[PDB]
């Protein structure tokens, strides 16, 4: 309703109750032509004053001050209902997802060196959310709110308990967020992975980073971890979905090792548009490999929602995730991350 | 020429569907209602196998809001007494909270849902919260419910109960009287049933699981449901599980005496072991490979769906 309020008060009209597609997400999007023949996408996240928007704005408002050498784009904001949660967008023509390219073998290394200079250019500050974000969400590893548990499956509670139970996994997250107060923080998206980027023209045009609802001023790792994790959750999982639990880590390392160089385009390009990141941060590469062990529970327990018993794939993706973030010293140096 | 005749030691139901089926020699190739199916080797055909047989004798063939409050408004109770060990409390002005160790995950629940003690005993101190009984995300695919009774100390057997439903209208309905018989009779049970309406329809639409004796309950769900078979249900069920009316059967959890090849749901087990013994006999008669497979699961060759 306040849509079509805000599409007209900006010049755009309405939009074709039909011919308006839905994208996935949590939160309502529609995406389609307006009566007069302007493309759009348009994000509704509902409030009580929700952070979640204030943080999407604080981006899009940096974003429409960047040169077109930039390497980090987002497709532009054409207006914004504040007080309803509505904002809207060009829409990229043709977008493709970046976890469909993955799966479609298109997320190639040139793809990847794409993101990692996107993701070093943000790197490179008031106007930002500088609260801890809460991812690991902390007091979970404790106890779940109640009210959580009743919105999850019986495999996210299974999961959720194999971490609780696991001592030097929970201590491990709680080193890695005190880590965040003593470092080099930065512009930083928070919620990074394939599903987050888009690329026009049906996988043939420019890279999109999207979905800047955690947008905050933290821990850079938080992003290079981010993507890292992405690749070992595809390379020992995804790829996967009766074998013997060392018939299954087996297979799962290889295919590990052969998407090592995706990891290894991405830092490349990441230090191209930063090659001072490890001036006075030595410790990043270390503490991006953490991330991508915590990013392992993180998908598992995100794709476990529809099923009610853990698999023996993820119990062994579950498996690598813990060597990366109890060693994320070997990790950096096996995922290409040590790298001068 | 008699299904009996050429397969002994076996439920006759079970015997005449083994007709539909072949295993060449080799155990690299198949066939389950003239669909074959091939592999690359014995091993690869016992998964495949498994699955088509899964599919032919025990199956066949979101999360609307509007379907799940119709089936959450069809619900007795409310509430179900859950024990556990208290770890901490913890005093909030907003409101105080008891950590409390589940026995499937530490959680984080209101103080004012503790009913024994009823003052916040020392951690570790076996408590009792009253949790709700409607667990809506716990199965994918699948309202589910708890029985307002508590479930024996170590739940031992369980008797499924699995009903047809033609679709959403139908299940709301069977629902609500298969939920309602069941407190009446006071039944120590879980239950869920289909949420998503472009599912249906399913033998197992509906499942209800039932601990300690199961006659009561499993009368009473009965004498509810007779009214609607046929029509609200649908004829067909599981060649594994015991007809009780048209789209209504039952079954017991699968109890198994090997390691490591146990804890499967009750469909792919048996199929697992049919599968099984039908690979064994193609590695040179046949309904006697079968019926040893069988038994080695702890199924009853002769009442399959009951175990040894
Ligand atoms: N301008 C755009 N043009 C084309 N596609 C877009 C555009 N903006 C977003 N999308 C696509 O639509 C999807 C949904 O948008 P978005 O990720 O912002 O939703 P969300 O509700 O915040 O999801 P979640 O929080 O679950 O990631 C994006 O992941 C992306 O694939
Ligand atoms: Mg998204």
């Amino acid at each position: 309703p306040a849509v079509n309020a805000l599409l007209l008060r900006l010049g755009l009209g309405r939009l074709d109750a039909a011919a308006t597609t839905a994208f996935g997400g949590r939160n309502d999007n529609w995406a389609g032509p307006t009566t007069t023949g302007e493309q759009v996408f348009v994000k509704t996240v509902t409030p009580l004053g929700c952070p979640e928007l204030d943080r999407s704005l604080s981006f899009e408002d940096l974003a429409a001050r960047l040169t077109p050498a930039s390497p980090l784009r987002s497709p532009g904001l054409l207006g914004a209902d504040p007080a309803a949660g509505v904002m809207v967008h060009r829409l990229v023509p043709g977008a493709r997802s970046g976890a469909e390219l993955a799966l479609d073998g298109d997320f190639d290394d040139d793809l990847c060196r794409s993101a990692g200079r996107a993701v070093g250019t943000l790197h490179g500050v008031d106007g930002l959310d500088t609260g801890e974000a809460p991812l690991p969400p902390l007091s979970w590893l404790k106890a779940l709110p109640w009210s959580a548990v009743q919105e999850r499956s019986m495999a996210q509670i299974a999961a959720w308990q194999l971490v609780q139970d696991d001592t030097e996994v929970v201590d491990a997250l709680h080193r890695l967020r005190d880590l965040e107060r003593t470092v080099p923080l930065a512009p930083a998206h928070c919620d990074l992975r394939f599903d987050q980027f888009i690329r026009a023209d049906e996988g043939a045009g420019e890279l999109y980073l999207v979905d800047w609802e955690e947008f905050r001023l933290a821990d850079p790792a938080r992003d290079v971890g981010a993507f890292a994790g992405e690749w070992l959750f595809h390379a020992t999982y995804s790829v996967f979905a009766g074998l013997t639990h060392e018939e299954i880590v087996a297979r799962g390392s290889a295919s590990l090792r052969r998407h090592l160089p995706r990891i290894a385009a991405f830092w490349q390009g990441y230090l191209e548009c930063r090659p001072q990141a490890l001036a006075l941060d030595a410790g990043l590469p270390e503490r991006a490999a953490a991330y991508a062990g915590w990013h392992m529970y993180d998908r598992l327990i995100a794709t476990a929602e529809s099923h009610a018993t853990l698999n023996p794939v993820a119990r062994a993706a579950a498996g690598i995730g813990r060597t990366v973030l109890l060693g994320p010293s070997a990790a950096a140096r096996t995922l290409g991350l040590s790298a001068e | 020429a008699s299904p009996v005749a050429r397969h002994r030691g076996l439920a006759p139901r079970l015997a005449e569907a083994l007709d539909a089926v072949s295993v060449a020699p080799g155990a690299r190739r198949a066939s389950v209602a003239g669909r074959t199916v091939t592999a690359d080797s014995p091993r690869d055909l016992r998964g495949r196998l498994t699955n088509a047989l899964y599919e032919e004798l025990h199956a066949g063939r979101l999360r609307d809001p509007a379907l799940e409050a119709r089936l959450a408004a069809a619900v007795p109770h409310r509430t179900t007494p859950t024990r556990g060990r208290l770890v901490e409390v913890l005093r909030r002005p907003d409101g105080d909270q008891l950590v409390v160790r589940l026995p499937e995950v530490t959680a984080r629940v209101p103080a004012d849902r503790l009913l024994s003690p009823s003052v916040p005993p020392a951690p570790g101190e076996t408590v009792e919260l009253a949790l709700e009984a409607a667990r809506p995300a716990l199965s994918p695919g699948f309202f589910y419910v708890m029985g307002s009774r508590p479930l024996p100390r170590p739940a031992g057997a369980v008797r499924r109960i699995f009903l047809h439903a033609r679709d959403a209208d139908a299940a709301v309905v069977l629902w609500g009287a298969a939920l309602g018989a069941l407190e009446e009779a006071a039944a120590l049970y879980h239950a869920k049933v289909l949420s998503d309406p472009q599912d249906f329809p399913r033998r197992d639409a509906v499942v209800l699981y039932l601990h300690g004796d199961h006659r009561p309950g499993e009368r009473a769900v009965t004498e509810a449901v007779s009214r609607y078979a046929g029509t609200l249900t649908g004829p067909d069920t599981s060649v594994f599980t015991e007809e009780l009316a048209p789209g209504v059967a039952a079954a017991w959890d699968p109890q198994d005496p090997r390691p490591g090849q146990s804890g499967m749901s009750f469909g792919q087990h048996r199929a697992f072991a049919l599968a099984s013994g039908l690979i064994d006999c193609a590695l040179a008669g046949r309904a006697e490979h079968v019926v040893r497979a069988l038994r080695e699961a702890g199924i009853d060759p002769l009442h399959p769906q009951n175990n040894l």
